[PDB]
DNA sequence: CGGGAAAATCTCTAGCA
DNA sequence: ACTGCTAGAGATTTTCCCG
DNA sequence: CGGGAAAATCTCTAGCA
DNA sequence: ACTGCTAGAGATTTTCCCG
């Protein structure tokens, strides 16, 4: 056993074999043989098999600059939503790009971008601009494309819809407004059976409505809670949810009194 | 009191777990905070990141609801 | 403690391994030789 | 169901509330309330309003959501036609426009504004500009120092007017403003819809005439006949269509 | 609800809205805005979501030429097995595939041969090679690699193995032949638990006792069977398995009896 | 009978409508303008 | 015969279905003809296509069989 | 089963089958007909020789796979020792090889030729090529014509020597007799491997002394105890390592 | 019978130009 | 008339093994 | 209660340099 | 210390609607 472990090593050293083929050739069981594998340097070549999740708050946005037809359109997109909104801008330089985001802070409530590390965003004039416009800026993970995963997707689906279009506009400019109020206005789907723009008019509204609905019963519901003394947030018919020191959690009525 | 109560209770949010990558259904959104969002999904409590929650009035709520 | 496999930057070929500062639910945060780099976990082996 | 309904109709006989406070009220569904309003003889959203201002030699478009005051502006290079198309499809792009109510300039008459307002599916016609115009030139004048060109000078009055001015009458900005006016338009369109497709329905009751689908739950259907409301088991009445 | 058709073919001929906002904004069921939607020529863009299933027949290999450090190298995989073989050649010409494909010929009992439309595969040097071998050739859709799914995989996989004893060996060459080795008999896995060169040795070997048994088997069991007179193969305690004029079909004790 | 748009060969335009001359588990071969092509099912849309 | 029988009984098929992309257990090999495999998965007779249809003896088999 | 141990043991003191006919006529585990095989006193799959031939000028590298009579040739460009090692590890890769017995020439003695055999891990040694060469050589001026240069006529004559010439007892090729006997090799490996792991086993069963596992079935086991083999139910006997 | 350990199976992503 | 797949990594389910 | 129709939901691929 | 996603196409499950 022990000498199949020295053999396995001496072995794997020279052809890098998985950890099945060292549990069959040396009758060793699957823990020593994944031991084995586990420490070479050259056999750790694949990563994990999963996929993140992007941040999809209601106030953050993705930026990204398309290349169509030889000119360059800077698209953004509302995460919660889809709501995108599209500019062919005349080179894909900081200052361009600050100007459209200025544009886009002062037309919907704004509070995050997020970007590629294209220099166009991590230039100092968009940080400027979101300095001034109270925007947060969040860069992505360089050279990893599926962190933008939102908005790249837009991407394709407005270039789809330009597809569509491209042939009744003069210009590439006014394909693109066209394809913008497509993907606004006439395209529904998602998850409340809305479009785009409907879709986002409602994701803000509620969001506004919430915070004060919640900020009022905040106001008036005060009642302390012993399960240490945390805050009451929700108590109905066989639960309550506590605020303890920043750690929400939720137990049932048996193990909790409410003052 | 307990109509705002209602009325909080009336609204959708559509969350996500930590490894699933597909949309749960409409929960009931029975709290909302600052960083976190206290949710009922099949009379069952759960506590989703704000950054994992789109919370919705589905104005198709002229026929039930 | 740990250790982190990685792959930065266009660069097909594997590196490491380097100590894990703070893994997150989707990326983690690994120092290489003095270099602090974020890297998505779909790009890091963690034993 | 039923306990809400004549006391609903009986509230609005005593003093005519509006359908949203009886749906919200009663938790009746809202194409039952909307009946109810129809039922007493006695008992928007989409007006833009363009326009050119002149400034340091250089023509800005602006245009404010008559309802909201909300405002968009924008430095055009020339008081042209094509530009101002352009710049109203982005609009029509953004915000959900139907009608365009311009100051019979000679640019908005053109035959691309017309044709950008017949593609986008926008009615045109031909006192709130004025005074906004102001306050956006007022705007500028105080933050034109924090920006050295124009149009960033502009897009930031335009920020400052929409989501750093609050007033009114619950001092909500420009900007909470108009999505709640859109939000309660897309309310009721929806409503809309849905009473235009229950309207060409008719139900048999209980037997019974004719009579108005109202609304039809799990078990239960919500019907008008003879401008009374009632309300029926499900094996007690069959729908047909007209 | 006409005029609802009328106008929502208007504005489709404008917007191209797919079927959900014709649907919500014209009140149209379902099927008819599924029927103007399926009528216009621009909003067909996404084909089917599946995958077919390659040729996986015991006698069918997959050729394929890569390009590793400048050179190249020829790549054929057993698909029912994933035993590979691979050689550097000097020019990814005729001549090079021809000689490559009847040494493969001469060595495992190879009957047919599917590559990508590339130049070498195409040309008449390997077809004149795989006439005389009485090898059949299937190229794949042109420009649709994932039809040689299992080759290009390989590729990929060999390449890793090249990777972790390329400075194990001073040439290429020799490389190759080492990443040969490991991948045939040192990495165990697939189906059995078996290395790629015990499973093409136990597909092969099955192949041929699987073919002596059921030959000897359809010589001695001759029985006609009626449920018109089709052949009889196997009835075991519950059901009868016929064959009816080059048609298979399995039909249970009942509605079938055996002379 | 039938109607096919596919995408043939590296061209990200579609095209069509194609009669369907055979549709098999995998691809499908048609025929557009006197033109018998194969296209493989993820790249074409059966009416 | 039955002796053959059963020794053809006892080499095992992996299949897949028309539109399942996953490889389907060790089922039983009934019969094996020239274009097709009557094969027997958890009691249930199919009949799978000679191209979808991985046919080994598990040298595996000894500990089983 | 255990009607089927005593009939083997039987038929074997009878006259000593071998133990792949114990096992495929009592349905009897393997392990159980090896051990019954071991149980009377009275009762190479990978030896591949190489060598070289001059032909027309060109040297060609003759592997004779020396159980089966399976050949594969190739011409090389020089008798030298890198293109001997290069040809080794092809066919280390392509085939199990275990071992290579040479005849002791200028090159199969070479440095890189050992250093190619000790990474496949094959050893080395120092008539059956012969017959094999010549008949080769023959088939090669047989088939000669049907090609331009001479390594594709080598490649066809590989071809027809291993797949188109059948002899032998039953007839069969070169390639059949060759993947036959690789399987039966596969087959004595993997019972090998599950003897090695059930030998360092010991059981106690019923109580009694010490015994040696010789299979463990879902509820039954299988053991040997003083060169007798027994059955016991799984819960009558512990087993433990050593 | 029933809790852990362990083996087996399911899910899924990178790369194959 | 033709066609995605392979291997590893981690999560999840099923089996084993005594107590 | 129970068969079809219809709506809703699940699965999955292309493309986003 | 941060992160794949979107829409359509077809298969499959669940609801509806009278008989
Ligand atoms: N490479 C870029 C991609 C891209 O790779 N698309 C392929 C792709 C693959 C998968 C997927 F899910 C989406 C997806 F888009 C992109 O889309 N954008 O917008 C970029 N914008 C800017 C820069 C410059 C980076 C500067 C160097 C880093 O410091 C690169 C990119
Ligand atoms: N393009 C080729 C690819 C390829 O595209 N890989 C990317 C890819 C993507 C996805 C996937 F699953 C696999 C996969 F490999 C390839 O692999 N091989 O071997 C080729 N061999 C030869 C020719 C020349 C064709 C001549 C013009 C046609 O008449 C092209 C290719
Ligand atoms: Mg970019
Ligand atoms: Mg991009
Ligand atoms: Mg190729
Ligand atoms: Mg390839
Ligand atoms: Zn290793
Ligand atoms: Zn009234
Ligand atoms: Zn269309
Ligand atoms: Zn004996």
């Amino acid at each position: 056993f022990l000498d199949g472990i020295d053999k396995a090593q001496e072995e794997h050293e020279k052809y890098h074999s998985n950890w099945r083929a060292m549990a069959s050739d040396f009758n060793l069981p699957p823990v020593v043989a994944k031991e084995i594998v586990a420490s070479c340097d050259k056999c750790q070549l694949k990563g994990e098999a999963m996929h993140g999740q992007v941040d999809c708050s209601p106030g953050i946005w993705q930026l990204d600059c398309t290349h169509l037809e030889g000119k360059v359109i800077l698209v953004a997109v509302h995460v919660a939503s889809g709501y995108i909104e599209a500019e062919v801008i005349p080179a894909e330089t900081g200052q361009e790009t600050a100007y459209f985001l200025l544009k886009l802070a002062g037309r919907w409530p704004v509070k995050t971008v997020h970007t590629d590390n294209g220099s166009n965003f991590t230039s100092t004039t968009v940080k400027a601009a979101c300095w001034w416009a109270g925007i947060k800026q969040e860069f992505g993970i360089p050279y990893n494309p599926q962190s933008q995963g939102v908005i790249e997707s837009m991407n394709k689906e407005l270039k789809k819809i330009i597809g569509q279009v491209r042939d009744q506009a003069e210009h590439l400019k006014t394909a693109v407004q066209m394809a913008v109020f497509i993907h606004n206005f006439k395209r529904k789907g998602g998850i409340g059976g809305y479009s785009a723009g409907e879709r986002i008019v409602d994701i803000i509204a509620t969001d506004i409505q919430t915070k004060e609905l919640q900020k009022q019963i905040t106001k008036i519901q005060n009642f302390r809670v012993y399960y240490g003394p945390a805050k009451l947030l929700w108590k109905g018919e066989g639960a309550v949810v506590i605020q303890d020191n920043s750690d929400i959690k939720v137990v049932p009525r048996r193990k909790a009194k409410i003052i | 009191l307990q109509k705002q109560i209602t009325k909080i209770q009336n609204f959708r949010v559509y969350y996500r777990d930590s490894r699933d990558p597909v949309w749960k259904g409409p929960a009931k959104l029975l709290w909302k905070g600052e960083g976190a969002v206290v949710i009922q999904d099949n009379s069952d409590i759960k506590v989703v990141p704000r950054r994992k929650a789109k919370i919705i009035r589905d104005y198709g709520k002229q026929m039930a609801g | 403690n740990f250790r982190v496999y990685y792959r930065d930057s266009r660069d097909p070929v594997w590196k490491g391994p380097a100590k894990l500062l703070w893994k997150g639910e989707g990326a983690v945060v690994i120092q290489d030789n003095s270099d602090i780099k974020v890297v998505p976990r779909r790009k890091a082996k963690i034993i």
